[PDB]
């Protein structure tokens, strides 16, 4: 809470929080590098195509961006081409066939 | 309320009241706290959740000897309402 | 409004929100209370609860929050956090 | 020496967010209003409640926050937290759940010439 | 930690969380 942070907001928030509300600590190196890894519950809006239900495939998106800073003052870059699923808990109802960040 | 303002200033600013410390002369002493409960209304008892919802008023009484004053010296004030 | 800034600084220099706002502690604070019912949200017959949306208008005089408008550029009213 | 820091100190060293931005008490502040609906979440008919996601854009002039880019290295926009500036305090009056304000308190953008813009998002549950 | 206490006091003596954390305003914060 004491430092400047980027104001990332979930554009397609449906009925949750738009921004980060759980302000966990940042790790600061002597070089000024900051790593901040807050948690969040994203309640995003997804168009659910029910045509093949219960054999249906869905494509749920999460659009994230700095709300009040444009690209000329703050630039966001993906850490990797894909979301990190290393700690993902297995779902008893869904299988993630694909995942990608653009 | 010149008198209530003066009394509050005397009790808290002048004497240096510290709300973090208990009202005791020595640490080994204990503070007597008397409790009573008034049931305003029994809202519900949910069986599936096994939960009782009640509206209660909790009457607390204790003594804080740091908050003592002689009323005649402060316009015969006998009681104060404080946050 | 520089006048309002100076006014608010003066009004809350030695102000106490704990103390009742009249000149003598033997005097009573006179409060006018009015209720505005905006909506009757729901009647719960099981738990016997009526939920309503209301506005609770409260009017009273604060003795220590007076000023002369001429000394503050004609400012006759201000908005203050409750 | 970041010029944003100098501009911020110039604009906010002596500034009262409690007072309206009017030179006289009898002047009126004009607020240019825009409401952008991004999604109609639902209409719950049992509770008679419309849930919508919007952005409330409000623009106005604050003469106290007036600055020229030439005096501050060409800065044309400064982002500051909305709590540091006066706001008109726009609320949804016909809300049903008691939530009057916006969902996320975004920064205000202060443009040269004293132009303040605020575009927070909001989830509103309104009576219908 | 006395060293970390002193460092934390020093870092936030004249710190501002309002402006973007760049030496020059024409630089872009890379996130
Ligand atoms: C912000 O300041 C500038 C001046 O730097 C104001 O522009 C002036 O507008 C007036 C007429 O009202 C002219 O006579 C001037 O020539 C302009 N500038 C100068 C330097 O004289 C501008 O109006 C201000 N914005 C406000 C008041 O919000
Ligand atoms: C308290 O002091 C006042 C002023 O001396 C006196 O008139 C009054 O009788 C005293 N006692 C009470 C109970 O008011
Ligand atoms: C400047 C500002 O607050 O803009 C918010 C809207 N957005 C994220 C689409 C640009």
């Amino acid at each position: 809470e004491k430092i400047w942070r980027p104001d990332l907001v979930l554009y397609n928030n449906a009925d949750g929080d738009f921004a980060i509300v759980k302000f966990t600590k940042v790790l600061l190196q002597y070089t000024g590098h900051i790593t901040w890894t807050p948690p969040a519950i994203f309640k995003s809006y997804c168009e659910i195509i029910v045509t093949h239900f219960p054999f249906d495939e869905q494509n749920c998106s999460m659009k994230l961006g700095t709300w009040t800073y444009d690209g000329s003052v703050v630039a966001i870059n993906p850490e990797s081409d894909q979301p990190d699923l290393s700690n993902f808990m297995e779902s008893g109802e869904w299988v993630i066939k694909e995942s990608r960040g653009w | 309320l010149n008198e209530e303002e003066r009394l509050i200033r005397h009790l808290f600013q002048e004497k240096g009241y510290n709300k973090e410390l208990r009202p005791v002369a020595h640490k080994e002493e204990s503070v007597d706290v008397a409790l009573a409960l008034t049931l305003s209304n029994l809202i519900s008892l949910k069986e599936v959740e096994e939960t009782l919802t009640t509206n209660v008023w909790i009457e607390h009484g204790w003594t804080d000897n740091r908050l003592k004053w002689n009323a005649e010296e402060f316009g015969n004030i006998s009681v104060l309402r404080l946050p | 409004s520089e006048h309002e800034t100076r006014l608010v600084a003066k009004l809350f220099k030695d102000y106490s929100s704990v103390v009742r706002p009249v000149e003598d502690h033997r005097q009573v604070v006179e409060v006018t209370v009015g209720l505005q019912l905006i909506q009757l949200i729901n009647v719960d017959e099981v738990n016997q609860i009526v939920t309503t949306n209301v506005r609770l208008k409260q009017q009273w005089v604060d003795y220590n929050l007076k000023w002369n408008p001429d000394d503050y550029g004609g400012v006759k009213k201000i908005h203050i956090p409750s | 020496k970041n010029e944003e820091l100098r501009l911020y100190h110039h604009l906010f060293n002596n500034y009262d967010p409690g007072s309206r931005p009017v030179r006289e008490p009898e002047d009126t502040v004009t607020i240019s209003l825009k409401v952008t609906l991004t999604n109609l979440i639902s209409l719950n008919e049992k509770e008679e409640t419309l849930t919508t996601s919007v952005w409330i854009g409000i623009d106005w002039q604050d003469y106290r926050l007036n600055y020229s880019k030439d005096d501050f290295g060409g800065i044309e926009t400064l982002r500051v937290p909305s709590e540091l500036v006066w706001l008109p305090e726009i609320v949804l009056e016909n809300n049903i759940d008691g939530q009057f304000g916006v969902a996320y308190d975004a920064n205000v953008l202060v443009y040269e010439g004293g132009s303040v813009t605020w575009l927070p998002p909001a989830i509103y549950r309104s009576v219908c």
